[PDB]
């Protein structure tokens, strides 16, 4: 018949291939597919829905909750500063978030992202805090104003209270691993006063903050790849 | 209505009650078609004279009785015409008509399951490879069972019923062409039935096509003298004969 | 067709429509069951039904996916010898073709009193090492009808297969498979028989007298070797457009003999899968 | 892809039909 | 010849599958089919004709055929029950029956189910039974009262003799296994007295009731596997 | 390259299937084909020539020629039996015959038949015998009067001949195995004398008949197997 | 389609068009996140952007190349013995479908509450030579729905496979590899439950109530053998065709038992990946 | 056509039509067949027949299924030596190509005078390990006709085949199996023959005269080895596009010599298939 | 090349496609 | 699936056909 | 023979062309 | 069949024509 040549990768077997395999319980009507409130198509989706960060990534603090709230204080000096957390996604306090959980499955990142914060102050409270992302190329700084320098959002706390912060994309690979180097690092965002917290009359004075972290539709990974943030250093039993 | 009038000869059968008839597998009986043939000469189809309402030996409905058959091709094979046809030619074909008759009163309490049934290839009583013999799957009118006794010496069938004397559990014997007995709404039952086999024209001697058989489930039961019988009488009705292969003559056995 | 026979969805049930109440006159749910026929009643009748459109194929529930399945219905064997090759009846096989030397396969059929198909068949030869080396070990399998020189010992001259059929395996290469038609003679294969060989009181009489397809003999090549070897050249068939006709009961009772329906243990006072129950009342 | 008999004879085929 | 790249599943064995081998004997013209009356094309079909039920599935009863017959007594008490089985059709006294023996050859079953009763009794005999399907959800009732509450049919002896008992489809699941589940338990069905069995004069007063079930339009099987009605603790002779 | 699967069957061989080959020797233009009168294309042909037939089937006969002829004697009695064989085309007398020698080819055979005798006898010589098929059902009979019964034909001795006597197909199955079975038992064949065998005259008063079988148009054989007639309890030198 | 699908562009991104500054009043840099949804704010929004056009796509982000991976989910084990061959419980493996039995996998799926699919299948048989030489193995791979006879001990009956699916691989022949539906029953694969049994306070609570596609049995054919073996038939699996609802939380802590959620170490005070900072103030 | 032929309905035969009674002049069931012709007489003419449609072809009664099977007509055996390799005439095998040398098939032709056809060949090497190990073995088997350089031991220089054919087989890869035309000379194959060498009363006279197609010598390559073998390299052949005239009645008594018709036991008082009755009265 | 489903079930074909 | 001599020589070839 | 990208992928097929 | 030069090259073919 068909004289044939047999090509090398033949008879081989990949985790990673399109191929049919005969059935095997033939007209096998399976159940139909019923309606389902909520069904997805793309991480991406999940990857736009703001999950909690642990960000209180503090010693007796993270095995708790707490280890998610930021408490907004007295603050005697001024110009003081709040906190600061490192933007490559992969890294705690980011990767345990559903974000970073996931990003972790993976090899290339991309696009900006969003960083949330919420007040769960008072409302007679006041305050006026400046957050800041800090691109890529020098060190978290250590001052305010070298931090206003670059890319920044002050957020007047009030009768909104929540302010959203975006970190755009600055990076010269269009593309960054998810992989902890040192080449594709993405920068700091870090948080100080602006003003203060003034609190009139028999209110607390230290009040917490909440922050979160969604995509932006610039978002998209790439090379999928096994996770980082889980061994299974089990087995599982019965 | 009930009522139900048959005429097959010379003969004719009336049932002033009955539960409707069936027709096995749908098909109602005929002669064959120079399709499905094999064989070359011009078969005999004795009409009337031979295809009529022949009547066999009764019975007496026990509260001890356990059940009876009687084998087709075989049950006639003293039927005056029919069952000489048979012995004379090789190739025998025909179908049948089953009448049914078993009455007592609305005082009387009892049920009846028959059924007819191609290839009964019955077991041995006795454990082995030996097959039940011929002599006795070839009673004749007379039938078989009955609640009988007999030597363990003959090659002998299972008087067994509830195995369906082929093991297979009674019951999904109603898979089989069938109706009932039952004393309260009934008076007979009615089966008519065509020729199946994987060949147009069988030997009528070595093979029985359909196997009848009537079965006691719910037991008799009066509150009379057992002075009163009722007996089962069975009336069957070769339809469509058709024989060929015409020579010298068997023998009797 | 295509969807409808890659969707598997040839053979659809009705759907139950919806229903209301009924005060009324004729009564479905009564039949006289002694009619021998079968009751026609359904929810809709019964019940105050809703409406639900269905969606269940019968496509697996066709005699062609209830028998079109390999089954193992013979496992020859040959427990090589090196010390006397050839001899009489020897390190060759010959087994009788048809079924019932096997369960669960013979149950099903049975099912059914007539039947016909083309038969599809697969081999698998499995070569036990009870030696040091094996190395190459060439097989022929020759079917052979009726009236025809069946292999007194080995190599006969019955294996030069100048007009049979033989099937050659290899160590190497895969599992030869084959198929074949409706064989027999007549319109169809007897799942029974009320028959006899003849009148003779002594006379044969069962499902072994109207199949007789003759026999299927193997044989191992490859000639005289030094680590012994035995092999098990299993044996599945499949029936492939298949027919059937009358229909009848399962069978309950652990067979018996080879052909026969016999039911009849060694005391066993006999066995069937029915449970019992201390009471009705309660299940 | 179907209904190529590669093979002659026609005991030879795949699983018959429907209907 | 055609750069060829040999699959995953190449040169397997499958007992299930769907390809073509060459003929063994070219040209056979078999033997032509003849016609023959009756030929089945669907189990189904089978499914649908109703055959008895051992249902008597009591001690010595068993071996015997009785063990298809109820005798409906005297009943000094009113209101009193009679039988009960339960509906999950691979078990005994179910399981045997054309259908539950051949059940046992899928692994999931669905749709509606038909149980029929016939009155062995007299003609002069008279009586009224309350037969009913109690659904998956609870206990086998052990009272009428509670049982009559599910779906039910009273039944009037008479002139007529058969009374046909539909078992609805009530289910959470489109599909029910076939082998023993807790979860897919199909419910219980009972019969108990309605009014009595009244004979006049002269007629026994114990009388028989045989049962059936046949399936329904409704009806169907699906993914075939081998039987457990049937163990062949053989070998098979010669 | 096309993503193939590799079916159970493979590599195998079968000494019957229908495969192309390399050729050996490419451009080789065979010799042509020159007119030859007489060429075959199917066994039947064959099939329908007369062959004679052995008959006289006894003892010392048999390794030498007479073993042909059958002589038509004197006949003290009358209604006198002649010779019988049966049917069952593999059965010595009959397998040997070119029909029978082929018939042993395969496993099936079907149709009519053909027997047809020859007079041997001289001019002034007469005779009539009856010759007669009995049919697959008893035995071979005893008597003429049994006999003739069934299918026959009379034959009259004359200027004539020749007397050929058909076979019809009388059969369940409709067909027949070629290989001895009590089942397809085709029947047997008998010859008597009707009359006798007069001769005026000084004629001799014993003479022979010869028998041949070919075949009918009915004809037809299936399922090709190795002979049986035919055991080489060799080897073959040089 | 083609150009798209294999250039691999069908789900792209947009572009971050460009922006100029705003000295106005709708701030959409302020949302009240309690509204439990998810801001909407973008680079065009927050700074003064500038015009880039994209080029990813969303492809590989997709249920099915995040889900349609092969994956360990069990490795059959066989310490043949020759000793005893048969006996009962021996040769021959019977492990309960699902995964759970293996890690990665199971974690990656659980991201979903429901899910449903047709499952690819492949085998790896390894056969590790215990001898001084194995040759030819057979074996038969074996799938068991529920309510079926499983093999007891190698050579039950139920390897005759009359109406069950058996692969058989053989040393040479490349890797097995079959599929299969959506099995379950109804509409989707329970990715996890909150039912149970029943009302019995000692019932079953968990997704294996609703998962029981019966059983798996292996088995190694070709019978006795001289030089001993052990074989390690690993499995792998593929979803294809995959489907997804509603989406979940992954799993942090490394899992316990089989089926469950249960988290609780023999004393691990428990762990999870967080990392412990010095301080906030510096990342 | 297909149907026709994919139904094997090509060759069909005639029904047998319906018949009446006659009281006539010509009898058509005296014929004289001195005249040496065949009789054509019928079932509708000897009797009373009845009306078949027939169904049975004639396919597999053709010269091209009643010829066109693969039989064994030659098994080429080399039980090597590794103690003297090379030597002369040894470790390769030459056998003389034309059947006779083989039954069963030899008798099949013979049916007919003159004959023709297109040879398809099937090789089926079958090592025997006579050693604890054989491995790799190479073989080669190369056709050559007459005038042509017969090797003298194992590396002549004719294993150049430089133009001659030599088809390889290694141990695995399938079965080799080539063909071949119709090769000779004139016209057709001489199934038999009348004619002589020449005048020489010492000349030969048999069907061996018009046919000597030359030779084939296998031959395995791969050298010296440690353990033994020894090798069956069987032979089958198959004849495709076949043709014939005249024919002739078949061979009843044991061959033989190679070529030739001889029939002749060392005493067997010669012996034929034909059986011995006691009565031509009863059968 | 593609869509040649050369098997008959549909649980049994390549990765779904995307739209 | 026919007539695809997928060798040069006519030599090579399925059996021959019928007429 | 060719343009038959077996494969789905770009970054599988042969050589590119060279224009 | 023919003419399906499955490879690129020329010098990878099959035995030339006649003429
Ligand atoms: C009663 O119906 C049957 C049941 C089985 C059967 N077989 C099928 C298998 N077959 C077969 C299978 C493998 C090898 C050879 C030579 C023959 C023999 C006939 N024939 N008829
Ligand atoms: C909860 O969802 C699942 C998760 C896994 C699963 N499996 C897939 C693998 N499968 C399988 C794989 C290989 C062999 C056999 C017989 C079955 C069993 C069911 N079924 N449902
Ligand atoms: C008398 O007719 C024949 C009969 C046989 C024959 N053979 C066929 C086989 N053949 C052959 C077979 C295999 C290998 C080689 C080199 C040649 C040689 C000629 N040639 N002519």
């Amino acid at each position: 018949g068909l004289p044939v040549y047999i090509t090398p990768g033949s008879g081989q077997f990949m985790t990673t291939d399109d191929m049919q395999s005969p059935c095997a319980l033939p007209w096998y009507h399976p159940t139909k597919e019923i309606s389902i409130p909520g069904e997805v198509k793309n991480l991406i989706e999940m990857c736009q829905v703001d999950t909690l960060i642990p960000v209180n990534n503090v010693g007796n603090n993270v095995g708790n909750v707490s280890m998610y709230t930021v408490q907004l204080g007295n603050q005697t000096g001024m110009a003081q500063k709040v906190f600061s957390i490192k933007v490559d996604i992969t890294s705690t306090p980011l990767a345990t978030t559903l974000i970073g959980e996931i990003a972790s499955y993976y090899t290339h990142w991309t696009g900006s992202l969003r960083f949330s914060f919420m007040f769960c102050g008072t409302a007679n409270t006041t305050l006026k805090l400046l957050l800041a992302y800090t691109p890529p190329g020098i060190d978290e700084p250590t001052t305010r104003k070298d931090a206003m320098l670059g890319t920044h959002v002050v957020w007047d706390v009030g009768l909104q209270s929540t302010i959203s912060l975006v970190v755009p994309w600055v990076s010269a690979s269009h593309f960054r691993l998810t992989a902890d180097n040192k080449y594709s690092m993405a920068g700091y965002i870090t948080c100080w006063y602006q003003t203060n917290l003034v609190v009139p009359p028999s209110t607390p004075q230290t009040a917490d903050m909440l922050c979160f972290v969604s995509a932006c539709k610039d978002f998209c990974l790439r090379m999928a790849r096994d996770t980082d943030l889980h061994i299974q250093s089990g087995p599982i039993e019965q | 209505d009930r009522i139900m009038q048959i005429t097959r000869g010379d003969s004719t059968i009336s049932s002033d009650d009955v539960a409707n008839a069936v027709v096995g597998y749908g098909v109602w009986p005929h002669y064959l078609t120079p399709q499905d043939a094999t064989a070359i000469n011009k078969p005999t189809q004795p009409d009337t004279s031979s295809n009529r309402f022949y009547t066999l030996e009764s019975k007496h409905w026990n509260g001890s009785s356990k059940g009876w058959w009687w084998k087709l091709p075989d049950a006639l094979k003293d039927m005056g015409i029919f069952g000489e046809n048979m012995y004379y030619h090789f190739l025998g074909r025909s179908g049948y008509t089953v009448h049914v008759q078993c009455n007592a009163s609305k005082f009387h309490q009892g049920t009846l399951l028959v059924a007819m049934i191609p290839e009964h290839q019955l077991a041995s009583a006795k454990h082995g490879s030996v097959t039940a013999g011929y002599k006795l799957t070839h009673p004749g009118e007379a039938g078989r069972d009955v609640s009988q006794e007999r030597d363990a010496s003959l090659r002998q069938p299972s008087d067994d019923s509830w195995l369906n004397f082929d093991g297979t559990l009674l019951g999904n014997l109603l898979i089989f062409p069938h109706q009932f007995i039952n004393l309260r709404s009934n008076n007979s039952a009615t089966l008519i039935v065509p020729y199946v086999n994987a060949v147009p024209m069988d030997s009528m001697l070595r093979h029985n096509n359909w196997c009848l058989v009537i079965i006691p489930i719910s037991p008799l039961r009066s509150e009379t003298t057992s002075s009163n019988i009722v007996p089962i009488t069975v009336s069957i009705s070769p339809m469509c004969a058709e024989f060929s292969g015409a020579r010298a003559k068997n023998i009797k056995q | 067709n295509y969807i409808d026979e890659v969707l598997n969805e040839v053979l659809v049930v009705p759907n139950i429509k919806e229903s209301h109440h009924t005060t009324s006159n004729s009564a479905p749910l009564l039949d006289a069951a002694e009619t021998g026929h079968t009751s026609n009643v359904q929810p809709e009748d019964a019940i105050e039904t809703r409406y639900v459109i269905t969606s269940q194929t019968r496509d697996e529930m066709s005699i062609e996916s209830f028998l079109g399945r390999s089954g193992c219905v013979h496992i020859s064997r040959i427990k090589v010898d090196y010390t006397d090759y050839n001899g009489q009846d020897i390190n060759f096989t010959k087994w009788k073709i048809t079924l019932q030397e096997m369960a669960q396969i013979r149950r099903k059929f049975e099912l059914f009193t007539y039947v016909r198909f083309d038969s599809e068949i697969t081999l698998v030869p499995c070569i036990a090492g009870r030696g040091d080396d094996i190395g190459h070990i060439v097989m022929q399998y020759m079917y052979v009808p009726p009236g025809a020189p069946i292999p007194s010992k080995r190599n006969d001259f019955s294996w030069q297969s100048g007009t049979n059929m033989s099937i050659f395996w290899q160590h190497g290469q895969p599992f030869p498979r084959f198929s074949i038609p409706f064989l027999s003679i007549a319109s169809a294969y007897y799942m029974f028989y009320d028959g006899y060989d003849g009148d003779n009181t002594s006379s044969k009489y069962g499902s072994v007298v109207t199949n007789d397809m003759g026999t299927i003999c193997s044989r191992i090549v490859t000639e005289k070797q030094k680590l012994s070897v035995v092999i098990t050249t299993h044996i599945y068939h499949k029936a492939k457009h298949t027919k059937a006709w009358c229909p009848r009961p399962p069978r309950a009772v652990p067979y018996t003999h080879s052909h026969v329906t016999n039911y009849m243990p060694e005391t066993g006072d006999v066995t069937t899968a029915i449970v019992r129950r201390n009471t009705i009342t309660t299940a | 892809y179907f209904n190529i008999n590669y093979f002659k004879d026609a005991a030879s085929s795949g699983a018959s039909r429907l209907d």
